């Protein structure tokens, strides 16, 4: 029994280790037979802090990491006679009763449609020139 | 089975019970004539914007 | 419906709206843990303030941690705390971080700037005496470290002060 | 070698495809109509009534493209900000140094390389690390002839018998001159004062 | 009795999706204010800005 | 294209986007920062 619920299936140990599977309230389990703990945050350590002492580098390392971002996803457009009539005459009679629905779909999806295509020239754009090595 | 679009021949073989085929979300893809027993093709005829 | 079977079989044929919905409820549960793990896990490790507290004579002890406290949290954090204030098929989802593993985290973090500087945000806590600390600190607005060593005791006393007033005016 | 590395654009693709899917997949819902298909009921019912069951349909499909847009719109203004966030850091990075911690890797910015990517940008960012550090014993000033000096741009360092200047990211003693120290007083304020030469 | 169960089914459907879509919303703008907290922790915690 | 959903084509080729990215990694290996302003 936790906070969250309870478990069945998973038995409770008395360590602790960077879990990967989350279930909440700090619990949380791992395979290892199945079995459920409390995360522990990190190795501690205590810093040597004085008021006459400091620690100086003598040696460096470079390292170069990566990361990714997504900027732009697919322009889509879609119709409406097409869609909820599928070509039929009694469907677009009915349909045209309704006002101008459809109208502001097909705004909305070209705003989107522009914006993606705005957002790919402002992203990548920034030189004037086109250099050579 | 009633629709539009072009015929075309299609070499997807069905066993000898089916009737007709489809890909996903339940949209008729191939279809075969009681008359002849063959797979035909189903293609949406060109339309856009 | 509320358990019903004729309103579940009429509702059955009404798509998928519910697949939809319970998805979008559980991606926006998870953004918040999510957000939690980005704004407070900025340490690899768990440092701790040596016993012996000089510190040229600035007083952190009404934002440290106090032992004596079960939930291990500072007079501002209690102050905090304090000063901020039944089933129909709806429940709510504790969170994945309790308060005394963000109470660690704060603890963690106040207690590197401290002894290590900004050191420790890109390798290694590097200790360092406080005094001198605060003589670069000054040293990056165009004030040289001259200022601060015939003004120590001015500039403690003016801190003590001035955290003192923030913890009244929270009261 | 390892996957699993671009979880974002995929689980954009993934989100689109299923978004996408599932709109399609709403086309064969009753919604309470008689049949899902208007031939069937257009052919087996005279209008008076079957308008009953077109209109139904009608609505149902209606409110799932009103969904489906509002959706839709969501994520776009979800990939303007992230797109926007990725502008700046290209800007900041690339075409130039930057001294905001943790804004382009971990450690000191040292520069940067783009690469594309089906739906994005990838940045490569090199930075600097110090490592293998010392312990030695620090002064704020030193006192000689009276009068307090300070340094220009280092600290003060001893190892244990010798005082020296060294800059603070990296070790590198140097004897103590006049041409890397000021001289401001007399040493009796100052907290730490260490007698030299 | 179908009648009066799709009006009540219809009736909370919409209402239901409704706040589905306030949550979004509000969601959405407290992701923005969490990023820029870590963006200030990482700022002026970490370093002099 | 099933039902009428489209799909359009972006304005911007792979092609183009790459010759974007060459001219900036060769800017800012040959020029540094000053190619920027
Ligand atoms: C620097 O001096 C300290 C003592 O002033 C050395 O001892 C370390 O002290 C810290 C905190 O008490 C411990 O966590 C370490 O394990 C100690 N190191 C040992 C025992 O080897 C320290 O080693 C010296 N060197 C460095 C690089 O800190
Ligand atoms: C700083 O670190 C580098 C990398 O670890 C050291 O370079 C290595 O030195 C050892 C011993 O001379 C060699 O066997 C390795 O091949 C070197 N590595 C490389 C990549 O060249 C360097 O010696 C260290 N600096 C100091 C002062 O010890
Ligand atoms: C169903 O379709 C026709 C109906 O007559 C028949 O199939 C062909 O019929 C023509 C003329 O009647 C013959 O010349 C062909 O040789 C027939 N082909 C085959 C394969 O039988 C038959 O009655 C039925 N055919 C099938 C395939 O079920
Ligand atoms: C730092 O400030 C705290 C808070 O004022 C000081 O704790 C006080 O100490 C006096 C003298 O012992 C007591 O009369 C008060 O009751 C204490 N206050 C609290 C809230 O406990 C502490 O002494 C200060 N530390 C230094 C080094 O000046
Ligand atoms: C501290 O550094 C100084 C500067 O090099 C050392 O002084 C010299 O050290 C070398 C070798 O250690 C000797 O050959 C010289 O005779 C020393 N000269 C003087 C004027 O002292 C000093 O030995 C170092 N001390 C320690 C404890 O490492
Ligand atoms: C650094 O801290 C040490 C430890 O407190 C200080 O040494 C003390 O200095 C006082 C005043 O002279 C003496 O009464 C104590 O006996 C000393 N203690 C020890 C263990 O030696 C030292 O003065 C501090 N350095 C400063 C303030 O510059
Ligand atoms: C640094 O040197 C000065 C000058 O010699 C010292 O100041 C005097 O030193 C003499 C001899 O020890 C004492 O008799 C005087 O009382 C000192 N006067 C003052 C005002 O302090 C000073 O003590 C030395 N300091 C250190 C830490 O060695
Ligand atoms: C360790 O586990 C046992 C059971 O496995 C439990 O009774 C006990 O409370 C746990 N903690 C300690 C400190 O023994």
């Amino acid at each position: 029994q936790t906070r969250a619920g309870c478990l069945i299936g998973a038995e409770h140990v008395n360590n602790s280790y960077e879990c990967d599977i989350p279930i909440g309230a700090g619990i949380c389990a791992s395979y290892q037979s199945i079995i459920a703990y409390t995360m522990s945050l990190g190795v501690e350590n205590s810093v040597a802090y004085s008021n006459n002492s400091i620690a100086i580098p003598t040696n460096f390392t470079i390292s170069v990491t990566t990361e990714i971002l997504p900027v732009s996803m697919t322009k889509t457009s879609v119709d409406c006679t097409m869609y909820i009539c599928g070509d039929s005459t009694e469907c677009s009679n009915l349909l045209l009763q309704y006002g101008s629905f459809c109208t502001q779909l097909n705004r909305a999806l070209t705003g989107i449609a522009v914006e993606q295509d705005k957002n790919t020239q402002e992203v990548f754009a920034q030189v004037k020139q086109i250099y050579k090595t | 089975l009633t629709g539009t679009g072009v015929l075309t021949e299609s070499n997807k073989k069905f066993l000898p019970f089916q009737q007709f085929g489809r890909d996903i979300a339940d949209t008729t893809d191939a279809v075969r004539d009681p008359q002849t027993l063959e797979i035909l093709d189903i293609t949406p005829c060109s339309f856009g914007g | 419906c509320g358990d019903s079977t004729e309103c579940s079989n009429l509702l059955l044929q009404y798509g998928s709206f519910c697949t939809q919905l319970n998805r979008a409820l559980t991606g926006i549960a998870v953004e918040q843990d999510k957000n939690t793990q980005e704004v407070f896990a900025q340490v690899k490790q768990i440092y701790k303030t040596p016993p012996i507290k000089d510190f040229g004579g600035f007083n952190f002890s009404q934002i440290l941690p106090d032992p004596s406290k079960p939930s291990k949290r500072s007079f501002i954090e209690d102050l905090l705390f304090n000063k901020v204030t039944k089933f129909n098929g709806l429940t709510v989802l504790p969170p994945l971080l309790t308060d005394e593993m963000i109470a660690q985290y704060t603890s963690a973090l106040l207690a590197g700037t401290i002894t290590s500087g900004w050191t420790f945000g890109a390798g290694a806590a590097l200790q360092i005496p406080f005094a001198m600390q605060m003589a670069y600190r000054f040293n990056g607005i165009g004030v040289t470290q001259n200022v601060l060593y015939e003004n120590q005791k001015l500039i403690a006393n003016q801190f003590n002060s001035a955290i003192g007033k923030i913890q009244d005016s929270l009261s | 070698s390892t996957a699993s590395a671009l979880g974002k654009l995929q689980d954009v693709v993934n989100q689109n495809a299923q978004a996408l899917n599932t709109l399609v997949k709403q086309l064969s819902s009753n919604f309470g109509a008689i049949s899902s298909v208007l031939n069937d009921i257009l052919s087996r019912l005279d209008p008076p009534e079957a308008e009953v069951q077109i209109d139904r349909l009608i609505t149902g499909r209606l409110q799932s493209l009103q969904t489906y847009v509002t959706q839709q719109l969501i994520r776009a203004a979800e990939i303007r900000a992230s797109a926007n966030l990725a502008a700046t850091k290209m800007s900041e990075c690339v075409l130039g140094q930057s001294k905001r911690v943790d804004f382009c890797g971990k450690g000191y910015h040292l520069m940067s390389f783009p690469q594309s990517a089906p739906h994005g940008v990838v940045f490569l960012h090199v930075t600097y690390v110090p490592a293998q550090e010392k312990n030695f014993t620090t002064a704020p000033a030193i006192c000689h002839d009276g009068k307090a000096h300070f340094p220009r741009e280092g600290v003060f360092v001893s190892n244990g018998t010798h005082w020296f200047v060294t800059q603070r990211n990296f070790y590198e003693p140097q004897i103590i001159t006049t041409d890397n120290t000021f001289v401001s007083g007399n040493c009796d304020v100052v907290i730490g004062i260490v007698n030299n030469t």
